């Protein structure tokens, strides 16, 4: 903690799920997805690599970033407080490039670590879906989709990427 | 510099696609 | 060639959509592919110029 914390521009976005677009080869394309909640925009670190977001004539810098957790928030600290509970089904609001958002329901498995346990989503969406929210039956975001592993048989399994709310 | 565009609201859909 | 120039492009285990160039030794030129954002292999370039310089 410090006496005079620095200030970034506010994420002036309505709550909801957003496509994140980047200028690249071929022009502007959807690189990933993010979730605006309580004035803070949340996505996966690998999607933006901490780049500035621009909206409403304002340049938005990340307020919190962790490469290790693969998560990043703009406009403030992490606000997604919900946790996945083992044995409960979730939905992913998959926002694929060029497609209408669609909800997919699944029962997560688990990834094992010496640290602890992380939910595992065996769903394989198109590139550009990273940052799509994983939600519980209350409509709360328990994590973000898109940091995963390719299994020996070519199947994709995503972690449920989450951190504690500030 | 990245831009954003709204695509959806956060909702559980009772007839979402099964199954994962 | 370097030898990594001869390896197929690798999207990796993350689900971002990042267009990159790889060297296609059969075609003898650099083409685009979708990189996922994590665990890049060496045949993966931000520009055609840089791809042709190292693999061409």
């Amino acid at each position: 903690d410090v006496p005079s914390p620095p200030e970034t521009q506010k994420a002036e976005l309505e709550e909801g799920v957003y496509r994140i677009k980047q200028q690249g080869i071929f022009g502007k394309t959807q690189v990933g997805v993010g979730v605006q909640k309580e004035g803070v925009f949340h996505t996966m670190w690998h999607v933006t690599r901490g780049a500035v977001l621009t909206h409403n004539g304002k340049r938005l810098e990340p307020n919190w970033a962790s490469v290790k957790k693969d998560l990043i928030s703009y406009g403030g600290g992490w606000r997604l407080s919900a946790q996945w509970q083992k044995g409960e089904e979730v939905q992913v609001i998959a926002v694929e490039p060029g497609k209408n958002p669609k909800n997919f329901q699944t029962m997560p498995g688990t990834f094992q670590t010496t640290t602890g346990e992380i939910g595992a989503i065996a769903l394989d969406f198109k590139p550009g879906t990273s940052g799509s929210p994983i939600i519980n039956r209350e409509g709360k975001v328990v994590g973000l989709y898109g940091n995963g592993v390719v299994t020996k048989n070519g199947g994709y399994v995503s972690g449920i990427a989450q951190t504690n709310a500030e | 510099d990245l831009t954003v565009e709204k695509a959806a609201d956060v909702t559980w859909e009772e007839e979402a696609e099964q199954t994962g | 060639r370097p030898d990594f120039c001869l390896e197929p492009p690798y999207t990796g285990p993350c689900k971002a959509r990042i267009i990159r160039y790889f060297y296609n030794a059969k075609a003898g030129l650099c083409q685009t592919f979708v990189y996922g954002g994590c665990r890049a292999k060496r045949n993966n370039f931000k520009s055609a110029e840089d791809c042709m310089r190292t693999c061409g």
